């Protein structure tokens, strides 16, 4: 549907390349989706309480 | 004073004359810009000046019409049209008519042109342009320097207008660019122009290159530059024949056959690098769109349509001519090399890389004998070369089929862990990290796990271009361990590993690894932080004394670095300070994730405090900021409802999270932080919430924050609507209000960049409805009075779900959160809402939808609504 | 010659 | 056709 990302090659598949695609803001924005989809979780397992299904 | 001699003191080595002429020449272009526009042009286009001078003044015509600041570069092109049309034609005359006029090379009037023109072509200021460079380049009679300019200034513009504007003229440039580039021009550097120009001008050429005959003739020309003994055209027409592949793939049947393959097969094999490295890059490309395409195939197959575009299967059937190239490219490393540098070695490691993830199990009866051979051999690199061929193929085929190899290649790279070269030991490591990511049981094994284990502790002491590597297989290792023993662990949490025996130690060892003088290389001291979070978080119940110990351990380097501020001199010292500080934030949350509550307890204070210290004394920096804000809401989460003796502290922080709107991930991490601080709390909330109703109510009255932030404050509205429960009423007609406001806005359909956001905003709408109604209705066995204050607005929230539910392309989550809405409005009141809801049919299809869905909470809630809804229908 | 153009 |  959509279109993957380009940029530059030597630069792009660069990444790819044993453990070079793991530098700080990825794996800091890792730890940001983790921390949202616990929180979500959470809200989705309390809510359930009062209503008793 | 004539300007060229201005412009001969410009080039001059002195600065005595320099300067002063520089401000001459700048105060010439003040004082009036089209006379001084007009008298460079003048001197542009004698031949009889020196060239110095005359590429002295294009580069003032250069640096007026062009910029890199797209806003400058807005404003200059209207500065440019703001000029009189005569003298512009005076200036348009002399810089076309420069083409041609020089002996040497590079020409300034090329890009002058280029300037020109992207000033101006998209409000047709200049129509004979166009028709002057295509009769110039058409021109049989010679002049070999002006073709040469012409064919670069037409590459130049290509790459700079919006492309919406050259689709009109689309027809002639490439008449053109295709005149340049045929082989019967003897001169190379008109061959490697035109063959340059081609590459930009692609994008907008859809309309020729669909019509059969000319596309066959745009792909004849392009086959024969490939052919040139130049070299630089050689390179130039294969960059274009891989971006011909990867812009128009299904009409490539006619010529991969007969031509391409041979072309690129050829060109892989090439000594030569920039060669040799779009070989590899054609076939990589082809490897990313054979994948996609598979991918559209099964989704389409699971509703039973058949897929817009079908695959041609061209990697799998070219795999065995590709793969003794690519393991043979991988011995060409030099005894002395650096990590970022680009070459072919480095590229067919990846291109191997995507072809097995591609061709799945058809890849290895063609690797394995390499490896085979070459696992055992006195040269490091064919050794090297094999012990990365077998790290790439871990990913693709099946591992129910791929267990029994590494099962017994296991004790081979025990011992080819400790190589005497640096980089087997590497490539050593990097295929034990890989083993333990893909093939987690298999290295879990107890024939070989006490040597793997010693293996990597004492391969985290080695050199920083290993002990990174050594680090991210740690990080695997923890996971596999514990998600086997907690399939065996019953309920909660394990007991007992197969790393607990040795988590002692192993922590030790990366606490030493922190500490290194020399961790600036290779990401050494991040992935050492990293492999510690990941260790911490997957341990056991016997392990908790060690955690004790490392939360010790932390909290003293948390205190030693608030003293280290004020030691900063430098930009890299900010840029390491600004990684330590992050990484012992992120530490100290997997850390208080994990300690018991009574243990937590006792460290909460001095926590706290260094957390609001770094908050107070950091600069801003937006990163510590954040880390900061959601250390504090973990250790909200954990606290419970004790944290309260810590709010009134908190509170003007939370409020400066709040009011600095400048930045808008701060603000996000503040209300996600809101959110659970009223979830924590419950009903302790009420004397600090009116500070944070008025600034939420702020932050949605401002109209030039980011758009993601708009969801957000609507859903810890019901948030704190479900913690307040009774006190609501004096917000609730506000609140009300502004939800009518946010549901009433619609926004167009043609971009899904802005149906997400419309799907995500109508999610945040019904999650605070659902929250003020819950809110309302309080905890007791019957519904309190209070509720009747929603009762005019019922009408409205069933249009409301009647709107949404008219439309025909939905995320599940909306069509989860209305039927919990549908099933709250159900429990909320009597009978009164079954004449109501028994006119509007669409929510009776929705309510099927919901249990028909695969998402099972859809499934759940929409199943506990019709319940409610067909147990008020029978009470007749 | 030129031979070929686009239209 | 296509005559490379
Ligand atoms: N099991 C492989 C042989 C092999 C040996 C060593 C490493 C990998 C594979 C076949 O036969």
């Amino acid at each position: 549907m959509s279109t993957n990302e380009n940029a530059n090659t030597p630069a792009a598949r660069l990444h790819r390349f044993k453990n070079k695609g793991k530098d700080s803001t990825e794996m800091r924005r890792r730890r940001i989706e983790v921390n949202v989809e616990l929180r979500k979780a959470k809200k989705d397992d309390q809510m359930l309480k009062r209503r008793n299904v | 004073m004539e300007l060229i001699t201005i412009l001969e003191k410009t080039v001059s080595p002195d600065r005595l004359e320099l300067e002063a002429a520089q401000k001459f020449l700048e105060r010439a272009a003040v004082e009036n810009l089209p006379t001084f526009l007009v008298e460079l042009s003048r001197v542009l286009a004698n031949p009889g000046n020196s060239q110095v001078a005359r590429v002295a003044a294009g580069l003032q015509i250069k640096n007026s019409l062009t910029s890199k600041d797209p806003d400058i570069k807005a404003q200059y092109q209207q500065r440019w049209l703001a000029i009189d049309a005569n003298a512009r034609r005076e200036v348009k005359n002399y810089v076309l008519h420069t083409l041609g006029t020089e002996t040497y090379r590079p020409s300034s009037a090329s890009q002058c042109v280029a300037g020109i023109a992207c000033a101006e072509i998209p409000v047709n200021q200049w129509p004979e342009l166009i028709p002057q460079l295509v009769a110039n380049v058409t021109n049989p009679n010679s002049t070999e320097h002006m073709k040469e300019s012409t064919l670069e200034a037409i590459g130049y513009i290509c790459q700079d207008i919006d492309p919406e504007q050259l689709q009109d003229k689309s027809n002639e440039i490439l008449t053109a660019i295709i005149q340049g580039m045929r082989k019967e021009e003897p001169s190379n550097n008109v061959k490697l122009a035109a063959t340059n120009a081609l590459l930009n001008s692609l994008e907008f050429t859809k309309a020729n290159f669909d019509k059969e005959s000319e596309r066959h003739f745009i792909m004849q020309v392009v086959c024969e530059a490939t052919q040139c003994p130049d070299t630089r055209v050689r390179v130039a027409a294969l960059q274009n024949l891989v971006k011909i592949m990867s812009l128009y793939y299904q009409y490539m049947e006619t010529y991969m056959g007969p031509a391409l393959f041979a072309i690129t097969i050829e060109a892989m094999k090439s000594d030569i690098d920039e060669v040799a490295l779009q070989g590899i890059e054609f076939w990589s490309n082809v490897c990313d769109e054979e994948m996609d395409l598979a991918i559209e195939a099964s989704e389409a197959a699971e509703q039973g349509r058949p897929p817009e575009h079908t695959s041609k299967f061209y990697a799998k059937g070219a795999l065995q001519y590709l793969v003794p190239i690519l393991t043979q490219t991988l011995t060409k490393q030099d005894e002395n090399d650096d990590d970022d540098d680009w070459n072919p070695c480095k590229a067919a490691g990846v291109c191997l890389m995507l072809l097995a993830t591609c061709c799945e199990d058809d890849i290895v009866p063609h690797v394995l004998p390499f490896i085979k051979e070459h696992i055992k051999n006195p040269d490091w690199r064919y050794r090297d070369a094999a012990v990365m061929a077998f790290g790439c193929i871990l990913e693709g085929p099946e591992p129910s089929q791929l267990k029994p190899l590494v099962i017994q290649a296991m004790p081979t790279l025990i011992e080819l862990m400790k190589d005497p070269s640096v980089v087997v030991r590497d490539t050593a490591a990097w295929t034990v990290g890989r083993i333990c990511e893909l093939l987690p049981e298999a290295a879990i094994n107890d024939v070989y796990l006490a040597p793997l284990l010693q293996c990597l502790i004492e391969g985290l002491s080695a050199e920083p271009r290993v002990a990174s590597n050594v680090c991210w297989a740690f990080s695997s290792l923890a996971e596999a361990a514990y998600e086997a023993a907690d399939v065996a662990d019953d309920q909660e949490e394990p007991a007992t590993y197969c790393l607990s025996s040795s988590f002692e130690l192993i922590v030790q060892k990366l606490l030493e690894t922190t500490d290194r003088p020399d961790g600036h290389q290779n990401n050494l001291r991040s992935s050492a932080y990293e492999s510690l979070m990941e260790i911490v978080k997957n341990s056991a119940k016997d392990c908790y004394p060690a955690v004790q110990k490392t939360t010790l351990v932390i909290m003293e380097r948390l205190q030693q670095v608030l003293q280290m501020e004020s030691h900063i001199q430098s930009t890299s010292d900010r840029i390491q300070f600004n990684d330590l500080q992050s990484l012992l934030c992120a530490t100290l949350q997997n850390v208080l994730r994990k300690v018991q509550h009574q243990d937590a307890l006792q460290i909460s204070d001095v926590v706290m405090a260094s957390l609001l210290r770094m908050f107070q004394s950091t600069a801003g920096s937006g990163g510590v900021q954040e880390d900061a804000l959601m250390a504090v809401s973990t250790l909200v989460e954990v606290l419970g409802g004790e944290f309260l003796k810590y709010m009134e502290a908190f509170k003007p922080f939370l409020g400066i999270g709040l009011k600095n709107y400048a930045e808008y991930q701060v603000c996000l991490a503040a209300v996600g932080l809101v959110g659970d601080l009223c979830r924590a709390l419950q009903s302790n909330i009420i004397p600090f919430c009116d500070e944070v109703m008025q600034l939420l109510l702020e932050n949605l009255g401002n109209e030039n924050v980011h758009r993601s932030v708009k969801p957000q404050i609507l859903s810890v509205f019901g948030d704190i609507a479900l913690a307040i429960g009774g006190e609501f009423k004096k917000y609730l007609e506000v609140v009300l209000n502004t939800l009518q406001q946010a549901s009433q806005a619609q926004v167009d359909k043609s971009d899904y960049d802005m149906v997400d956001y419309l799907n995500e905003l109508r999610e945040s709408c019904l999650e605070a409805y659902t929250g003020i109604v819950q809110g309302l209705k309080g905890d007791q066995e019957n519904v309190h009075p209070d509720v009747m204050l929603v009762q005019p607005r019922v009408e409205f929230i069933l249009s409301f779900i009647d709107h949404i539910a008219g439309d025909e392309d939905h995320t599940d989550g909306v069509v989860a959160c209305a039927a919990g809405l549908i099933g709250d409005l159900c429990t909320a009141f009597g009978k009164d809402v079954l004449k109501l809801v028994e006119a509007r049919p669409m929510i009776h299809e929705l309510l099927t939808e919901g249990r028909r869905s695969k998402t099972n909470k859809a499934k759940t809630l929409a199943r506990w609504a019709t319940k409610e809804l067909r147990k008020l229908k029978n009470q007749a | 010659k030129p031979a070929f153009s686009f239209g | 056709a296509f005559s490379f």
